[PDB]
């Protein structure tokens, strides 16, 4: 006999009936090749075509669009497909039956191949050997062939030069601006960057009061606007209600203090409807308000952005340290790597930037100088090996108060991958929390 | 639960009419923030002084 | 036989009505919403109806396919062809907004379905995981949902949705006058200014070295918050027992000192007091204690979930000296310990949309410096709760200190920090033979 | 085959025969599974039932066996009806070592949730699509105290936390009881000298008590004039942990001390016959009394400590007072790379002890000589150096100095005071008593005011 499952077939053909997240959580695993059967085969090929675009495929969105191609009553037909939806309420393990489908059908498949060589082995039908095994490669290889994720490999130098000639054959023409990918409006800062590259790992971090979340709002504050893309916010740190507060109070320029008392002028109510009647007519922004998360978490919630129209332009994760895989929360090392590790997946996967804040140790204030370095965050510099740029804060008129410099906060950028070191000058003004230019003096 | 033209009729509620905002977008917005900060820079540079 | 319950007809019913009736949209905008619906076209539709709501109203059939143009997405959702016969069907008049109510109840189900099937997955993969961490799982997201008549469970959120929610907490003041209050009202107008109020959300540590009445301090601030709201409170103490916790707070209320009530030296005075604090605390039952001795953050998260069960979310938490809080899981190291707690602090306060009141302690090294004004680098743990929290109130009781000073009867505020607005320094007073502090209408500061 | 094995609700049957081997085997276990393990967490009815009558039993009836507990099992008539005596055998035979039993009730608790959990996933769904005309409202609530009943299966019955009119009951009843009887200024304890009942209202009933000193100013002799006296002051046990010096020299001081006679007239035998007889006389009311019990152990950690106290208080009665001497050897092993921290968790661990018993606790300790170097030497809370947790856990703080040391052309001879230096419900001050260490006692001292 060739080995072969049935109930984990039924019971996959039934959840995925029955609840239509899962259709990554299985197809990452799975081919419509490795069912024994061919109706299932056929379902399994509608399933994926559907998701693609129509997500619900439990039985009558299913049955109905099915009904078009004219194959009814010849996979089961009506009620035997309903059999499906019969049994398996919980849907226990769809993982687990998926990886166990697979690994029997990759058996079956080696083992026929195996077969296919034996009997031409002793049946030549006038072959060479030279010119033969070639085929044996071909057959053998050509199992994950029948599985390649959507087209992923080597490319050859061709595809990938004529990817950067077209790169700059829609830059060229229109006017150069500077950028080179995203913007942030800070022309003093766009010259030590280029623009977020489109698919790297940024970092920010700075000690608590030194006011980062901000900076952090005020770039996809920025970037908003200047897209018409969207951007996604992780707000570990505090509920969407003080968000939009924020960065309603940064656009429209006035302080959080008298919204949330109501002491404003004709003025300000002028520049409130402005922002906001701006912002209501594009539906950029996306904020999430959760508190524990996992990497996969992220991903998932990333994917169904980007599946339900377009694709993303931006990040803002907030206060890094509460992401836990909670796997390894007896050690911290390995935790943050894998934090580190998944970002960066997920970055190069979507061609996305991220934008990750952190924060730093407290040892910096036995040094007399506190302009921070590479060195003080103590996390075995896990992030720090796997940025694409780095860039702390340091505010002055915190410490020394006596200190001839007053709301200018410096950027010192510790490491960047593509261009060099630097150094930025900039004005916080924490009574709308948003920094501005600094067309003064030199740095 | 409410939509934006009647959530931004019911904040209209809290203030008198005439008021319209004259920005109309964003970038000009932006621009108006630009020349706003450098105007402040300034001032922030003389008390430094 | 078996499938997710969704009503296909009469959704587009509604669709094809709100095409020839622009009018009957607010209606159904109370109940409707773009997470609702089931399938993505749908979905497209009704959230351009609802940007054009906002300036081009007047539209019925071919002002969307212009707007859907603006962006170019037609033929991604069917096309105008599909949309001809969205237009033609549902004449209907009567009944619209039963549909809407029956189909967001459809929504709720399938909710509570997905969320019962990531229970079972997680629960099959615990990725390394234990029991107390996966029992708060289950119990907070299905909390969520039985909370929260609108802001369905886990995921991101589109703007609008929250916009409401932000302009519904800016349009409760002006329904009555500002107080000075965005929050919670602690009883002393020399700090509301200066915390805008208890911000319902976040962290609040108190710290102090031990005697400066800290734990009297925020014994008076739940005492206080427990008549100025009718909503619970809770009282942890891992530090003494509910027996002196009612002696000081009823003290606190009645201005008698505990030494004349412990041994029954007291004046009809005296009693004239207790008689209507008693009275007045026994007609509101606001307040529940808990007296443990060994907590674990996961307990206390499980405690606050059954009594916001009961009766409302609860308006205000404390919790007692919390270098006593241990989990045994890490108990070969304390600064992760600490960092864990302080984690699901905060997450809590999110979660039930609550503030919290955690006590701690700080480290003697501010003995041998002579100022003894302390700040944020005094306190060692790690700074795993410098970062986490919202709001620092330390304390400085000069007159146990120094002895001959001019400065007594005084206990003076230091805020360090604070995550939506500035710091600052406040005067008040301390009495500590009936343990309550007072306001200070006294010189500048 | 095994794919057929994943549908089955997961459980563990060998750690579930393994536990009960242990505890048939052996009983003094039963805290730590008990505080791990509830009867549902089992899989079946038979070992349910079984661990059921292995809790009942050891509220009030300690020996459980094999027979023992069927003599009991019996009259509730379950012999050969969960497994039955052959069988039950089984259990007792096989695994002889009861060599680890806590990680064969973890993963008990584990598999029992998980199994928990799903069993009511499973349960929603069905619902979900079987709605049977119901509505949300009376859909979710359901849900809630489905989700809820999980951790309310495991939680004790009496420590969830407690509404605000049953605590006043229990306090105006307590005013009430007080109030039928004289109150003396005394809330609690008494101890002997009225001077320091004032400041203190006796020793509070839920507290961490520390007396801390130099070496040789004697609070050791004080700490057992407090038990000495509330021996006899009370129908209610008490505790010593005298981890400094063995039985019989504690006893012959404290003998001495009642009687007012020197040590060195007792294991010299110079002595007189009134001395003999307030010999007898303390002799014969200790031993018509039957209160204390002493502990002359060498080194300890508070995991026994609590085990050593409990067996006490569920034996019989509830105790009064406890006290434990030169606290630094109290080794927490895991620690012992550092101090700090070690005694950080000693004074958690004590506070959390005594609120679980709901009596005081001595404990004492000693200063570092930083003192020394400034020719004042009145102790203060700045001086102790052990973490300074001390100086936040406890409820009362009293050091002890005693002039006739560091000086000797003293104005101030057979003099010692004590200098209280914290409080968490009175307030400070400072008290004088007089010392005559010759039979090792202090007494009171009407005396000038301070
Ligand atoms: N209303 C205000 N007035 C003055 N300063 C403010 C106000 N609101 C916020 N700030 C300052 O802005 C800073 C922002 O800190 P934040 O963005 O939270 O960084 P982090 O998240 O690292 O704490 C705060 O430290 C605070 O001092
Ligand atoms: N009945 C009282 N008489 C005099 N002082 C008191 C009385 N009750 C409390 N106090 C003082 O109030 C202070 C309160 O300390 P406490 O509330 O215990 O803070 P902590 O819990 O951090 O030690 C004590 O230092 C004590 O001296
Ligand atoms: N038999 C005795 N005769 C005279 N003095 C004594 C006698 N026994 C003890 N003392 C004095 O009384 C003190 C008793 O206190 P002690 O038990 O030593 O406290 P600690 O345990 O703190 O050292 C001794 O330090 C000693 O000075
Ligand atoms: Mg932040
Ligand atoms: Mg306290
Ligand atoms: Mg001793």
């Amino acid at each position: 006999v060739p080995p072969h499952s049935i109930e984990a077939e039924q019971s996959v053909l039934g959840g995925l009936m029955l609840d239509n997240e899962r259709w990554d959580d299985v197809a990452e695993r799975v081919v419509a090749d490795d069912f024994y059967t061919r109706p299932h085969r056929h379902i399994f090929t509608e399933m994926a075509r559907l998701q693609e675009s129509g997500s619900p495929i439990d039985l009558i969105t299913l049955a109905e669009s099915l009904e078009r191609q004219g194959q009814l009553d010849s996979v089961g037909g009506f009620a035997y497909l309903a059999e499906l939806s019969k049994n398996t309420p919980s849907a226990a393990n769809i993982s687990a039956y998926a990886d166990i489908v697979r690994e029997r059908a990759v058996v079956r498949e080696m083992i026929s191949v195996a077969n296919e060589i034996a009997e031409a082995g002793f049946d030549p039908q006038g072959r060479t050997s030279e010119d033969l095994l070639d085929l044996a490669e071909s057959r053998v290889f050509k199992i994950a062939e029948s599985r390649a994720n959507k087209d992923e490999g080597p490319k050859n130098i061709a595809d990938v030069l004529d990817a950067t000639v077209a790169r700059i054959e829609q830059l060229f023409q229109q006017p150069h601006d500077g950028v080179t990918g995203v913007n942030t409006g800070y022309d003093d800062l766009n010259k030590k960057t280029a623009g977020l590259q489109p698919s790297d790992l940024i970092i920010v971090a700075a000690r608590p009061s030194m006011g980062k979340t901000t900076f952090a709002m005020n770039l996809v504050e920025n970037a908003a606007m200047l897209q018409d893309k969207p951007v996604l916010i992780f707000s570990l740190e505090m509920p969407s209600e003080q968000i939009m507060m924020r960065s309603l109070a940064s656009l429209s320029r006035v302080d959080q203090t008298k919204i949330r008392t109501g002491q404003l002028d004709d003025e300000d109510w002028a520049r409130i409807s402005g922002t906001m009647g701006i912002l209501l007519e594009k539906r950029n922004i996306y904020i999430d308000d959760s508190s524990g998360l996992t990497p996969t978490e992220v991903r998932s919630r990333a994917r169904r952005i980007a599946r339900e129209h377009g694709g993303i332009g931006l990040i803002m994760i907030d206060y890094l340290q509460l992401m836990r895989v909670p796997a390894l929360s007896d050690n911290r090392t390995l935790e943050i790597a894998e934090i580190s590790r998944s970002l960066k997946a997920l970055a190069k996967e979507l061609n996305v930037p991220v934008v990750a804040l952190s924060q730093l140790n407290r040892s910096l204030e036995q040094r007399a100088d506190k302009r921070p370095v590479n060195s003080d965050l103590r996390e075995s510099g896990s992030i720090e090996q796997d940025a694409d740029l780095i860039m702390f804060i340091y505010r002055d008129e915190v410490y020394h108060e006596n200190s001839d410099l007053k709301g200018i906060a410096e950027i010192i950028i510790g490491k960047q991958r593509n261009g060099p070191i630097g150094t930025v000058r900039l004005t916080f003004n924490g009574q709308w929390s948003r920094f501005d230019n600094y067309a003064g003096p030199q740095y | 639960m409410k939509n934006v033209g009647d959530l931004m009729q019911r904040l209209q509620k809290m203030m008198p009419a005439h008021i319209k905002p004259a920005f109309k977008t964003g970038e000009e917005l932006l621009a108006w923030q630009k020349e706003q900060g450098a105007i402040r820079s300034a001032a922030l540079e003389r008390e430094n002084r």
